[PDB]
C-alpha cells in the first residue's frame, strides 16, 4: 500500500505543479521592467551597540521601534535604546544558549529560546523593577530556533523539533502544534494581521500555517537548502525566504509559486536572515560574507551593501516605522544603519 | 508504521491543492502596486531628512 | 677617522629613532582607527608604541638641546649665554624626562614580556583590571627609580646637566631595575621560547625555519636586543659594540611596528575590510 | 523542489554487479558534495561513499572500498555506484542523499534517521 | 522634564554596564566545553566523572579554573543548525565508542560526523578534544579475534604500529594496532584541513579512566595557549 500512496503522492505533486505552471504566466522581471530602480542604498551605520559578550544570534524591535532585544550565546538578553545607545535591561538568563528572541509587541514581555528547547517569557514591566521570569514554556524535545509574539499572551514558537507550536503562556501549555516539516524548524513570520504564519526548515520548503486552525494552508518549495530565514511582505500576501543555497526567493501566498529569485554568481554564502522595508521595496538579507545586501525586492538587483561586521551577519531587524535596520552578528556588535 | 505519515502527506497534499491559486502577473501587479503607494512613508527607500532621523 | 666613526652613526641612528618614529605613529594610528584590533594585547601594543615614540623624540630632543646650545657656545666663541640653563635646571629636568622615557621604554618591553607570559602561563585574570596594572608598572615603576635618581643628583651631585655618570654608584638607581627588566624580559623569552618550540615538537617536518621566525619576531618585541649589550672597552671592540647598541635600540621600534602592526595578520586583514568600505563608497 | 528518485536496484546473486543511477532534478547538481547511504534490515543507516562537487575526491566505507565505484555527470544531473562482487552482507535499501549546502566540505546528517535531501532509495537484495 | 529621566537612562546604563563587566569577567574565564557522542558511545560515564569527582550543563573545577561542559541531549541526530552555536566553545570533547560493537559500523559513522565537524566553515576554529573511549572493552574483542575491524577496515591489516606507541601494561601488539589505528583515522582528517587554526589531541579512555577531567584540562591549556601563540604569530 506504500508504493501506491507513494504514486498517488507524485500524481497529486505533479497535478500541483501544473496547476502553478497553468497560473505561472509572467514574472516580476517581465512585469517589473517598467519599474524604475531604486538607485544605490547607501545605508551608513549610525549607531554600534555594544556591550555583548558572544555572539549575537537573535534580535527584534519593539513596536515604538526605539527598544530592542539581542540574544547572545553568553547567557544575556539585553534590552537597548535604539536612540541613546543605552542598555535598558540586562536580563541574565538560565541557558547561555539562546537561538532566539523576541519583543512583544505590547512591550511588556520579552521571550528567548534555544538549545534549553524552553522558551522563556520574562516580564519587563514588573511591579519591582526587577526583570524576572514569568514563564517557562517546556514541550519541545528540539531546539528553540524562533519565537514570535502573538498579541493576546499567545506566542509562536519554532523548534528544531520539525514541529512550531501556539502557546497560552498564562496557563504554560501549547494549544496547538504545527506539524508537516520534515526538518529543523528554522524561522518564523507572523503575517500583519497575526492570523497566519509562515515557517522555514531544513526541507528547503516553507509552509503558511493557520494559527487559528492550526492547519499548514500552504506548502512552499523552489528553494534547494534549509530555510535559515522567512519574513513576510509588509502586506502580508508574500513572504521571502533566505537559505544556505545562498539566494533569497520571493513566493506569493496567492500565485501559490515563486515571484524572483535573489541570487548573485559571486555570492556563494548562506543567507541568515531577512526582512522588508516599509514599502516592501527593499529586501535586506544577512549573509555569512559577513555583510548584508539590500536587494530591491522588484528587480532583484543588488541596490546596496551594509558591510561593515567582523563576523557572520545572524539576525537582521526593521523597525516597526521603517526608521532604521539593525544587524546583529557573531562579532558582538548590533549595528543600526540609516 | 509509515502508513500513517504516508496518508497525513497525501491528505495535506490535497488540502493544498483545492486552493483558490491566482495568475502570477495579477499577484505582481497588486505587490508592485504596494510598493508604489507605500514609497512614500519608506525611509529606507527614500532617504528621510536629517531634521525628522532620530538616529542621527 | 674617529670623528668620521661617530658621525657616521649618530645621523643613522637618529634615521633609525626616524623611520621608527614615523612607522611607529603610523602603526598607532593604524592600531586606534580600525576598533576591531582594539584588544589588551593591543592597547598594551599602542602603549608599548608610545614609549617607543617618547624615546624616539626624547633623544631627538637630547641631540638637538645640547646642540641649539653648543651652537650658541661657538657662535661666536660666546660660551656664555650657555652656562646658565645648565645651571637653570631647565636642562636637569628635560635630562630627567629622557632617563625617564628611556627607563619607560625598556619597562614597556617588560611589561609586554610579562602580559604574553601570562597570558601563556595563568590564563585565569581580568583585562579590566590586570590591564591598569600593567599600565600602572611600565609608565609609574620607572617614576620610583628616575624620580629618587633625580633627587640624588639634584642633592648629591655636581653640575654637568646630568650627562656625566661620575659616581656610577648613584646611577646604579637607574641602571640596576632597567636590568632588571631586561634579565626578567629574557626570561620570559626563553621561556616563551621553549613553549612556543614545545607547541612545534607536538604538531606534525622541519620546526628549527618557523621557530627561527616566532625567535625573530619575538626579539625585538620583548627587547632582547639589550641581554648581550647591557649586561657587559678595547677601543676597537668599544667602537664595534656602540654602533651596534645604538643601531639595534634605533631601528627595533620600526621592527616593532612592522612585526606587530604591519605584517600582522589581523591588520591586513582589518585593512582589507576598512578599505573596502571606503570603496563601496565610490 | 529538491527531487532524488533511484532506479536499477533488485534481486542480484552474490558476485554480481549492479548499477544504481540517482536522477536528481531541483539543485544544480554541480554545486553540492553527494553521497550513498544504505539502510540494511536492522534498522540502521551507514554511509557508503562520498564524492565532491567536481567528481575528484572520492571516499568509501571500509566495507566496500576497491569493489564499490561512484561517478557523477553534472550535466546530466545524475549520480551513480557501480556495485561489483556483491556479498548478502550488502543487502540493503540504498538511498542517493546530498549534504545540506552547497560550496562545503563538511557533510552533514546524511545518515540522519529523518534527512530532508535524501532519496527514496532502492532496494538491492543479494 | 526629560534631562532627569535621560540621566536616569545613563544610570541604569552605567549599572548595567559594571554588572556586564562583572559578567564577562567571570565568561572569559570559564571554558566551554561542547560534549558529542555517538549513540551509546561510552561519553555518559565521561559525564559522571567529570559531574561528581570534581541540553545539560555541567560545570566542574580542575586546578581553580572553571571548565562549563554541555552534554547535548534530548536533542534530533541533525546537528547541522545548533553544533554553529558552538563556535566560542575552546574544546568540542568528541567521544568515540571505539568497540560500540564485538549496530552498524559506529566507528564509520563517528568518522563521518567527525570529518563533518573540521569542514565545518564555522568550527573552523574550534579545537577537537577527540577522546577514544572504550579501549578496555576494543582490547577483548580484537585479541579474541571473532570480529574484526578489517572487515570494516581492509586497510588495518596493511597497517603496523606507529613508532609513537606507548602501550600500557597488558597491551599485546594485537591491540594496540586496533588501538592506534582507529586513532591514526581520525587524524587522517585532523591533518588534511586546516592546519595551525584547530588541532585534534586524541586521547585513549574508558570507563575506569580517571584522569579524563586532567586531560581535557592540560589539553584546553594547550588550545588557548596555541591560540595566544597565534595572536602573536609566533605559531
Ligand atoms: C604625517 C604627520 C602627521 C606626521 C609628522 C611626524 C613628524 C613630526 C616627524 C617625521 C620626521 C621627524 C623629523 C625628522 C628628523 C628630525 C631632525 C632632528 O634634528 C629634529 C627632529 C626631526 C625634525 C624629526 C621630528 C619629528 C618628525 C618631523
Ligand atoms: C615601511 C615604513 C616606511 C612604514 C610606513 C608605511 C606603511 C603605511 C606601510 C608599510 C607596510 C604597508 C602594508 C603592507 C601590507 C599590507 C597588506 C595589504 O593587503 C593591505 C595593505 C597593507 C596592510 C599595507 C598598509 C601600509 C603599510 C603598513
Ligand atoms: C593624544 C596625544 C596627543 C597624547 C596622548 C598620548 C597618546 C599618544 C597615548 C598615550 C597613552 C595612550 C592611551 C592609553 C590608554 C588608553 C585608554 C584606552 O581605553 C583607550 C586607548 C587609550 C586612550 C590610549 C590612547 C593613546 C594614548 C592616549
Ligand atoms: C608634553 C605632553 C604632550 C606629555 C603628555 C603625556 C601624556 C600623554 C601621558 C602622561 C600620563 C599618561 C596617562 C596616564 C594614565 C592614563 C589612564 C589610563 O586609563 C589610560 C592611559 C592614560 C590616559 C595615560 C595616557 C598618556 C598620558 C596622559
Ligand atoms: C650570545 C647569546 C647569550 C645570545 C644569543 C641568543 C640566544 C640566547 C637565543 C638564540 C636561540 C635561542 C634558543 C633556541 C631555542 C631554545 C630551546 C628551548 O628549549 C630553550 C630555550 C632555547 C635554548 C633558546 C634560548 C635563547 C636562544 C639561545
Ligand atoms: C645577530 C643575532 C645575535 C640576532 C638574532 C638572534 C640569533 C642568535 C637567533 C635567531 C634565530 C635563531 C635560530 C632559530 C633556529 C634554530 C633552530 C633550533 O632548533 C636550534 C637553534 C636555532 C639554530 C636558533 C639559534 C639562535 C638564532 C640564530
Ligand atoms: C629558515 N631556516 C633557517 C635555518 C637557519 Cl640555520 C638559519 Cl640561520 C635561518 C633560517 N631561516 C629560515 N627562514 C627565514 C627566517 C624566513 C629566512
Amino acid at each position: 500500500e506504500l508504493d501506491q500512496l507513494r504514486q498517488e503522492a507524485e500524481q497529486l505533486k505533479n497535478q500541483i505543479r501544473d496547476a502553478r505552471k497553468a497560473c505561472a504566466d509572467a514574472t516580476l522581471s517581465q512585469i517589473t521592467n517598467n519599474i524604475d530602480p531604486v538607485g544605490r542604498i547607501q545605508m551608513r551605520t549610525r549607531r554600534t551597540l555594544r556591550g555583548h559578550l558572544a555572539k549575537i544570534y537573535a534580535m527584534h524591535w519593539g513596536t515604538d521601534s526605539r527598544l530592542l532585544v539581542s540574544a547572545s550565546q553568553d547567557g544575556k538578553l539585553i534590552i537597548w535604546d535604539s536612540y541613546t545607545t543605552n542598555k535598558v535591561h540586562a536580563i541574565p538568563l538560565r541557558s547561555s544558549w539562546v537561538m532566539t528572541c523576541a519583543y512583544a509587541p505590547s512591550g511588556n514581555y520579552v521571550a528567548c529560546g534555544g538549545l534549553d528547547n524552553i522558551c522563556s517569557i520574562y516580564n519587563l514591566k514588573t511591579r519591582e523593577g526587577n526583570v524576572r521570569v514569568s514563564r517557562e514554556l517546556a514541550g519541545h524535545t528540539g531546539y528553540l530556533s524562533c519565537c514570535r509574539f502573538l498579541d493576546d499572551n499567545q506566542i509562536v514558537t519554532s523548534s528544531g523539533d520539525t514541529t512550531c507550536a501556539l502557546w497560552d503562556i498564562e496557563t504554560g501549555q501549547q494549544t496547538t502544534t504545527f506539524t508537516g516539516h520534515t526538518g529543523d524548524v528554522m524561522s518564523l513570520s507572523l503575517a500583519p494581521d497575526t492570523r497566519l504564519f509562515v515557517s522555514g526548515a531544513c526541507d528547503a520548503s516553507a509552509k503558511l500555517w493557520d494559527v487559528r486552525e492550526g492547519m499548514c494552508r500552504q506548502t512552499f518549495t523552489g528553494h534547494e537548502s534549509d530555510i535559515n530565514a522567512i519574513c513576510f511582505f509588509p502586506n502580508g500576501n508574500a513572504f521571502a525566504t533566505g537559505s544556505d543555497d545562498a539566494t533569497c526567493r520571493l513566493f506569493d501566498l496567492r500565485a501559490d509559486q515563486e515571484l524572483m529569485t535573489y541570487s548573485h554568481d559571486n555570492i556563494i554564502c548562506g543567507i541568515t536572515s531577512v526582512s522588508f522595508s516599509k514599502s516592501g521595496r527593499l529586501l535586506l538579507a544577512g549573509y555569512d560574507d559577513f555583510n548584508c545586501n539590500v536587494w530591491d525586492a522588484l528587480k532583484a538587483d543588488r541596490a546596496g551593501v551594509l558591510a561593515g561586521h567582523d563576523n557572520r551577519v545572524s539576525c537582521l531587524g526593521v523597525t516597526d516605522d521603517g526608521m532604521a535596520v539593525a544587524t546583529g552578528s557573531w562579532d558582538s556588535f548590533l549595528k543600526i544603519w540609516n | 508504521a509509515s502508513i500513517a505519515q504516508a496518508r497525513k502527506l497525501v491528505e495535506q497534499l490535497k488540502m493544498e491543492a483545492n486552493i483558490d491559486r491566482i495568475k502570477v502577473s495579477k499577484a505582481a501587479a497588486d505587490l508592485m502596486a504596494y510598493c508604489e503607494a507605500h514609497a512614500k512613508e519608506d525611509p529606507l527607500l527614500t532617504p528621510v531628512p536629517a531634521s525628522e532621523n532620530p538616529f542621527r | 677617522s674617529p670623528e668620521e666613526q661617530l658621525l657616521f652613526l649618530y645621523i643613522i641612528y637618529t634615521v633609525g629613532y626616524a623611520l621608527s618614529f614615523s612607522a611607529l605613529v603610523i602603526a598607532s594610528a593604524i592600531l586606534l582607527g580600525f576598533r576591531h584590533l582594539h584588544c589588551t594585547r593591543n592597547y598594551i601594543h599602542l602603549n608599548l608604541f608610545a614609549s617607543f615614540i617618547l624615546r624616539a623624540l626624547s633623544v631627538f630632543i637630547k641631540d638637538a638641546a645640547l646642540k641649539w646650545m653648543y651652537s650658541t657656545a661657538a657662535q661666536q666663541h660666546q660660551w656664555d649665554g650657555l652656562l646658565s640653563y645648565q645651571d637653570s635646571l631647565s636642562c636637569r629636568l628635560v635630562f630627567l624626562l629622557m632617563q625617564y622615557c628611556v627607563a619607560a621604554n625598556y619597562y614597556w618591553l617588560l611589561v609586554e614580556g610579562v602580559y604574553l607570559y601570562t597570558l601563556l602561563a595563568f590564563s585565569v585574570l581580568s583585562e579590566q583590571w590586570i590591564f591598569r596594572l600593567y599600565v600602572s608598572i611600565g609608565w609609574g615603576v620607572p617614576l620610583l627609580f628616575v624620580v629618587p635618581w633625580g633627587i640624588v643628583k639634584y642633592l648629591y651631585e655636581d653640575e654637568g646637566c646630568w650627562t656625566r655618570n661620575s659616581n656610577m654608584n648613584y646611577w646604579l638607581i637607574i641602571r640596576l631595575p632597567i636590568l632588571f627588566a631586561i634579565g626578567v624580559n629574557f626570561l620570559i623569552f626563553v621561556r616563551v621560547i621553549c613553549i612556543v618550540v614545545s607547541k612545534l615538537k607536538a604538531n606534525l617536518t622541519d620546526i628549527k625555519c618557523r621557530l627561527a621566525k616566532s625567535t625573530l619576531t619575538l626579539i625585538p618585541l620583548l627587547g632582547t636586543h639589550e641581554v648581550i649589550f647591557a649586561f657587559v672597552a678595547r677601543g676597537t671592540l668599544r667602537f664595534i659594540k656602540l654602533f651596534t647598541e645604538l643601531s639595534f635600540t634605533s631601528f627595533q621600534g620600526l621592527m616593532v611596528a612592522i612585526l606587530y602592526c604591519f605584517v600582522n595578520n589581523e591588520v591586513q586583514l582589518e585593512f582589507r575590510k576598512s578599505w573596502e568600505r571606503w570603496r563601496l563608497e565610490h | 523542489q529538491v527531487q532524488l528518485q533511484e532506479s536499477g536496484g533488485g534481486l542480484v546473486q552474490p558476485g554480481g554487479s549492479l548499477r544504481l543511477s540517482c536522477a536528481a532534478s531541483g539543485f544544480t547538481f554541480s554545486n553540492y558534495k553527494m553521497n550513498w547511504v544504505r539502510q540494511a534490515p536492522g534498522k540502521g543507516l551507514e554511509w557508503v561513499s562520498d564524492i565532491s562537487q567536481s567528481g575528484a575526491s572520492i571516499s568509501y566505507t571500509g566495507s566496500v572500498k576497491g569493489r564499490f565505484t561512484i561517478s557523477r555527470d553534472n550535466a546530466k544531473n545524475t549520480l551513480y555506484l557501480q556495485m561489483n562482487s556483491l556479498k548478502p552482507e550488502d543487502t540493503a535499501v540504498y538511498y542517493c542523499a546530498r549534504c545540506p549546502a552547497p560550496f562545503t566540505r563538511d557533510c552533514f546528517d546524511v545518515t540522519s534517521t529523518t534527512y530532508a535531501y535524501r532519496g527514496q532509495g532502492t532496494q538491492v537484495t543479494v | 522634564d526629560q534631562r532627569n529621566e535621560e540621566k536616569a537612562q545613563r544610570e541604569a546604563n552605567k549599572k548595567i554596564e559594571k554588572q556586564l563587566q562583572k559578567d564577562k569577567q567571570v565568561y572569559r574565564a570559564t571554558h566551554r566545553l561542547l560534549l558529542l557522542g555517538a549513540g551509546e558511545s561510552g561519553k555518559n560515564t565521561i559525564v559522571k566523572q567529570m559531574r561528581i569527582l570534581h541540553i545539560f550543563e555541567t560545570k566542574f573545577q580542575v586546578d581553580k579554573v572553571n571548565f562549563h561542559m554541555f552534554d547535548v541531549g534530548a536533542q534530533r541526530d541533525e546537528r547541522r543548525k545548533w553544533i554553529q552555536c558552538f563556535n566560542d566553545v575552546t574544546a568540542i570533547i568528541f567521544v568515540v565508542a571505539s568497540s560500540s560493537y564485538n549496530q552498524t559500523n559506529r566507528l564509520q559513522a563517528a568518522l563521518k560526523l567527525f570529518d563533518s565537524i573540521w569542514n565545518n566553515k564555522w568550527l573552523r576554529d574550534t579545537s577537537v578534544i577527540l577522546f577514544l573511549n572504550k579501549q578496555d572493552l576494543l582490547a577483548e574483542k580484537v585479541l579474541a579475534g571473532k570480529s574484526k575491524i578489517e572487515d570494516y577496515f581492509p586497510e588495518f591489516a596493511r597497517y603496523t604500529t606507529p613508532e609513537d606507541a606507548t602501550p600500557e601494561p597488558g597491551e599485546d601488539p594485537r591491540v594496540t594496532r586496533a588501538k592506534y589505528f582507529i586513532r591514526d583515522e581520525f587524524l587522517r582528517i585532523s591533518t588534511a584541513s586546516g592546519d595551525g587554526r584547530h588541532y585534534c589531541y586524541p586521547h585513549f579512555t574508558c570507563a575506569v579512566d580517571t584522569e579524563n577531567i586532567r586531560r581535557v584540562f592540560n589539553d584546553c591549556r594547550d588550545i588557548i595557549q596555541r591560540m595566544h601563540l597565534r595572536q602573536y604569530e609566533l605559531l
